[PDB]
RNA sequence: GUGCAGAUCUUGGUGGUAGUAGCAAAUAUUCAAAUGAGAACUUUGAAGACUGAAGUGGGGAAAGGUUCCACGUCAACAGCAGUUGGACGUGGGUUAGUCGAUCCUAAGAGAUGGGGAAGCUCCGUUUCAAAGGCCUGAUUUUAUGCAGGCCACCAUCGAAAGGGAAUCCGGUUAAGAUUCCGGAACCUGGAUAUGGAUUCUUCACGGUAACGUAACUGAAUGUGGAGACGUCGGCGCGAGCCCUGGGAGGAGUUAUCUUUUCUUCUUAACAGCUUAUCACCCCGGAAUUGGUUUAUCCGGAGAUGGGGUCUUAUGGCUGGAAGAGGCCAGCACCUUUGCUGGCUCCGGUGCGCUUGUGACGGCCCGUGAAAAUCCACAGGAAGGAAUAGUUUUCAUGCCAGGUCGUACUGAUAACCGCAGCAGGUCUCCAAGGUGAACAGCCUCUAGUUGAUAGAAUAAUGUAGAUAAGGGAAGUCGGCAAAAUAGAUCCGUAACUUCGGGAUAAGGAUUGGCUCUAAGGGUCGGGUACGAUCAACUUAGAACUGGUACGGACAAGGGGAAUCUG
């Protein structure tokens, strides 16, 4: 039961909370996932051709 | 939650004393000792490993065939095929120019 | 320890030497999706090995089991 | 302890045997003097040193 | 009074060498035929970190020249060897870093290793990180070589004594700060147990001849005779001064 | 060896003290039955609690030595008791080719030719020494002399946590089990015969290559590899655990409510096929530089791309193997105890937890053992077929595997502390919630419920709390105590080696409930989007309450200076 509400983002308060926003959920697992994401897109993006390699290699780095 | 116990008199963590956890088909979980990784064979010239080359631990080895042991080039168990290709082109060119070496000295000494 | 499926190779085996016991097993097994059907597996006791022939149709099974040498002790099921 | 040298578990075999009770048939004998037996020995009282 | 700890060194209980993860002792090839008449050449098939040394050793192998065999040396690294270098040690060797020539056969100013005190002792000065010795003359008649040591000294040796071309591996290691306790601890953990120092004078008076007193102070002179005796040399041993050195040092 | 009142005299015995100090740490007990002369204390049933998987759980190492188990049993012992016991009496109990020792080497120890020393002995360990033994040939008096060629390695002891040939699952005892029983394997040594392979091109073919294989002769000598190795970091993957959907069973609750709460649904070694990051090969020849990791490293010394090769950690399917084990129903009956059935199925999820492992990266004046042992290659000594030879590194088959330990405790009672002492004493396995968490607090499994008891609640205490107004006036001194505290946001001085000082200081906010928004996966697209499934994070907004909300638990007082390292 309480199990749900928190899907339903219940006692996620500030006053629920004891470790950091660090502890919690990492910066660098945020990131990751993120720049995985991205890195994946663009992988795809060029394989289909929508994305030419040259711009390709651009967004590379710049993501 | 069902915890386990060693199988041997030998209560410490030591490297010949590595564990794994089993399901059995009593339906319970138990330890199972488990032998040390074996490591795969180095090349002597370089140090790569060794591809073709079966990986045991080396008794093991005595217990197995000897294709295993082995692949089909000279050098075979030995030498990592691009290593094999260099000694080829050094022992070759270098048996070349000592022909070249001895007939110019040969004529050195005759012209001088 | 080992499996056979040459129905050819299995006879040789039986009429080899030091095999004096073997066993037939009846399973009942589901095929495909729906329906059931008749699983019997041949075990022979080599002398390092135990070999074991699994005929799926129940009709080889049948023929296969008159086949066995008649001096071979089996056990049934 | 608990895996031993057989010398250690000859002699934890003797310590066994030596510990009874008299034989009380010996009482009885003529002249007899030896009321109990003195050399009794316990685990938990007296360790014995090996 | 109790016996002091510079004493207790010489029975070597706790103060003997840490060896175990040592390579084995660097030396010269044995000086046989092939060195004292013509050359022999080797390979150096790896060069490696020693414990407890400042400076690589290389592992140089050569030919049995009497039995169809390989025979590894262990060479202490000049600064430049490599991997797969060929190494040319005999009387007639050209002169080149890493090979090992007779003192009598290198020009004055070469710049020579592990060079050997008598021949054949397999190399004696000039061995550790940075270190060389300089040839600064010859004698033919009588045919001895003149050297500087690292210390500064000037000796004169048999020109027979080998010595290999180069200076030693891995120099400026005492530039670095070791900046704390540890990197000391460390340091010493691979070589032998004289670390860290308790100074005499925070001792009591059986320990040590500065032990005592109400100050800490050393009470008397702390330039000692040689002719002191075991338990009185501690301090400054037969110093001819004392002090900080002003002006330029660097023998004429 | 002759006379005791003394010597803090010697040994032994005995008093007053005194039925006195006391038997108060470790939360905690209770009802009934049974047994028995006897029951606060034994056994059983019930109830109340506890340890809370960093255990009061399940095992071991040292050490102990029978304490293990059964039966009998209370004189002493367990600072109350006793019918109970680690006590007393009497018996029973420890099963191995595979688990250890055994073998190897580590620091080290220590014989020997020797050299010291009056000597007990000291030094040396390959050291100034004539230091030893293998492979087969020579024998057809015959049994093992000599003929070669090697090897000059020169004791030995030293690890029940280092190195190391080989075993698993189910069942079973009062007490033993990776040791017994059942089934199914594997290793080593010794013997060997049949099958297959090989050969008239004698000592195998195939693939451009990486390399493939059921095999595919190989002495001396030599060389390579394995054994064989630091630490921390993030990332990838495996296993077990955790969470969870459908179904098939059994159990609990049901005044009311819950298609509900709890639980069973398992698969060993070993074998076959198959499965891999890395590495490598072939084709190709690259600026408009490309590929690419979370982490910037790679390419004309050949990248990107396309196609292949290899290790088999590891996983998958099958054999083992459902016949086992788990969970149910339906009959039988003083028994030994059966008998008959059914079902044991298909999925999901991940910054989860523990552990294993890979490819990388950080560090060093630290760069993180040895030997036994096993294999390989270079070499080509030699031995070998057509009327039949070579092969036991391919398959199958035969025999054997000794000696010693193996019980149990491992600690608030089996060890050491004079003891059933609040001390000490090496280590493996580890569930759910809350939460950053192996924290505290509550729970499941398992184990406990042991520590003299009854009645009262004076003084004085020990240990735990609170106090109006004042606020260090107390004291040598703020000693003791109190105050503070999590997290998000705001804000932060002198000075400084520029790294700090800093959580400086100083502030606001925090429940419940109900909504909104942002953040992802996967598949088909000719050479813009659609469809589906699975996750708590962060911010914003309403409503609501005796203004409460890190509601217990958990959790920094701060500032200005002097002396000093
Ligand atoms: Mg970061
Ligand atoms: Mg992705
Ligand atoms: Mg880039
Ligand atoms: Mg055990
Ligand atoms: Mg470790
Ligand atoms: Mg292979
Ligand atoms: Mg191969
Ligand atoms: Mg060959
Ligand atoms: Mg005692
Ligand atoms: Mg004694
Ligand atoms: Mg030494
Ligand atoms: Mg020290
Ligand atoms: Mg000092
Ligand atoms: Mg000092
Ligand atoms: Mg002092
Ligand atoms: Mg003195
Ligand atoms: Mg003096
Ligand atoms: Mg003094
Ligand atoms: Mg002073
Ligand atoms: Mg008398
Ligand atoms: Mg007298
Ligand atoms: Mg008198
Ligand atoms: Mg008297
Ligand atoms: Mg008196
Ligand atoms: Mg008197
Ligand atoms: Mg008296
Ligand atoms: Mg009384
Ligand atoms: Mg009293
Ligand atoms: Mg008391
Ligand atoms: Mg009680
Ligand atoms: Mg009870
Ligand atoms: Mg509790
Ligand atoms: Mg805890
Ligand atoms: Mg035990
Ligand atoms: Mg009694
Ligand atoms: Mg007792
Ligand atoms: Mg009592
Ligand atoms: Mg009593
Ligand atoms: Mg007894
Ligand atoms: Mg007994
Ligand atoms: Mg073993
Ligand atoms: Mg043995
Ligand atoms: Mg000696
Ligand atoms: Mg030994
Ligand atoms: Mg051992
Ligand atoms: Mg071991
Ligand atoms: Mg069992
Ligand atoms: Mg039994
Ligand atoms: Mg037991
Ligand atoms: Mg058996
Ligand atoms: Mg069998
Ligand atoms: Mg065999
Ligand atoms: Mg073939
Ligand atoms: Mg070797
Ligand atoms: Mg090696
Ligand atoms: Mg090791
Ligand atoms: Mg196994
Ligand atoms: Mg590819
Ligand atoms: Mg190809
Ligand atoms: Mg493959
Ligand atoms: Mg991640
Ligand atoms: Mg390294
Ligand atoms: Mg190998
Ligand atoms: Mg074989
Ligand atoms: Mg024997
Ligand atoms: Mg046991
Ligand atoms: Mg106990
Ligand atoms: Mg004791
Ligand atoms: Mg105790
Ligand atoms: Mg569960
Ligand atoms: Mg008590
Ligand atoms: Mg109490
Ligand atoms: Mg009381
Ligand atoms: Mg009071
Ligand atoms: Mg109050
Ligand atoms: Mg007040
Ligand atoms: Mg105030
Ligand atoms: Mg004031
Ligand atoms: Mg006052
Ligand atoms: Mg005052
Ligand atoms: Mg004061
Ligand atoms: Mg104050
Ligand atoms: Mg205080
Ligand atoms: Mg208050
Ligand atoms: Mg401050
Ligand atoms: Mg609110
Ligand atoms: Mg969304
Ligand atoms: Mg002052
Ligand atoms: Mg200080």
């Amino acid at each position: 039961a309480h199990a749900q509400s928190k899907r339903e983002g219940r006692h996620s308060g500030y006053g629920k909370r004891k470790g950091t926003r660090e502890a919690r959920l990492p910066s660098q697992v945020v990131w990751i996932r993120r720049l995985r994401v991205l890195r994946r897109l663009l992988a795809k993006y060029r394989d289909a051709g929508k994305i030419d390699k040259h711009l390709y290699h651009v967004l590379y780095k710049e993501s | 939650a069902q915890r386990v116990t060693f199988r041997r008199r030998n209560p410490y963590n030591t490297r010949s004393n590595k564990i794994k956890v089993v399901k059995t088909p009593g339906g319970i979980l138990r330890a199972q000792h488990v032998k040390k990784l074996a490591t795969r064979p180095k090349c002597g010239d370089c140090g790569s490993a060794l591809q073709g080359i079966s990986t045991l631990r080396p008794r093991q080895y005595a217990t197995v065939s000897k294709t295993h042991k082995t692949v089909s080039r000279a050098y075979g168990g030995s030498r990592c095929a691009n290593c094999v290709k260099e000694r080829i082109i050094r022992a070759f060119l270098i048996e070349e120019q000592k022909i070249v070496k001895k007939v110019v000295k040969e004529q050195t000494e005759a012209a001088k | 320890a080992r499996e056979i499926t040459d129905i050819k190779q299995f006879l040789e085996l039986t009429r080899r030497a030091d095999v004096k016991t073997a066993t037939v097993k009846i399973n009942k097994k589901l095929n495909k999706a729906g329906k059931p059907f008749r699983q019997t597996k041949f075990k022979v006791r080599g002398s390092s090995s135990l070999y074991t022939l699994v005929i799926n149709d129940a009709g080889k099974a049948k023929k296969l089991i008159q086949s066995l040498p008649p001096t071979l002790k089996v056990n049934r099921l | 302890a608990a895996q031993k040298s057989f010398r250690i578990k000859q002699k934890m075999a003797k310590a066994k045997k030596q510990n009874r009770p008299l034989p009380q048939w010996i009482r009885l004998r003529t002249n007899n003097t030896i009321r109990y037996n003195a050399k009794r020995r316990n685990w938990r009282r007296t360790k014995m040193n090996i | 009074g109790r016996v002091i700890r510079n004493q207790r060194k010489g029975a070597g209980s706790i103060f003997t060498s840490h060896t175990r993860l040592r390579q084995g002792a660097a030396k010269l090839r044995t000086l046989d035929y092939a060195e004292r008449h013509g050359y022999i050449r080797g390979i150096v098939k790896q060069i490696v970190h020693d414990s407890g040394r400042g400076a690589p050793l290389a592992k140089v192998v050569f030919r049995d020249p009497y039995k169809y065999r390989l025979r590894e040396e262990i060479f202490i690294a000049n600064e430049g060897v490599h991997t797969g270098q060929f190494i040319y040690a005999g009387k007639k060797a050209s002169l080149n870093v890493g090979n090992v020539l007779p003192l009598g056969s290198v020009p004055e100013g070469t710049i020579v290793s592990n060079v050997e005190e008598k021949p054949g002792d397999r190399g004696a000065l000039a061995r550790a990180s940075g270190n060389y010795v300089i040839i600064i003359g010859h004698n033919p008649d009588e045919n001895k070589t003149r050297v500087r040591l690292p210390s500064g000294a000037k000796k004169v040796i048999s020109s027979d004594a080998r010595g290999v071309i180069g200076v030693i591996a891995g120099g400026g290691r005492v530039d670095k700060p070791l900046l704390k306790a540890g990197r000391a601890f460390h340091k010493y953990r691979l070589k032998r147990n004289s670390w860290p120092k308790t100074r005499g004078v925070a001792m009591n008076p059986v320990d040590h001849p500065h032990g005592g007193g109400n100050h800490q102070h050393i009470g008397k002179a702390s330039t000692i005779s040689r002719g002191a005796v075991s338990g009185q040399k501690a301090g400054l041993i037969a110093a001819r001064r004392t002090g900080l050195l002003r002006g330029s040092q660097k023998t004429q």
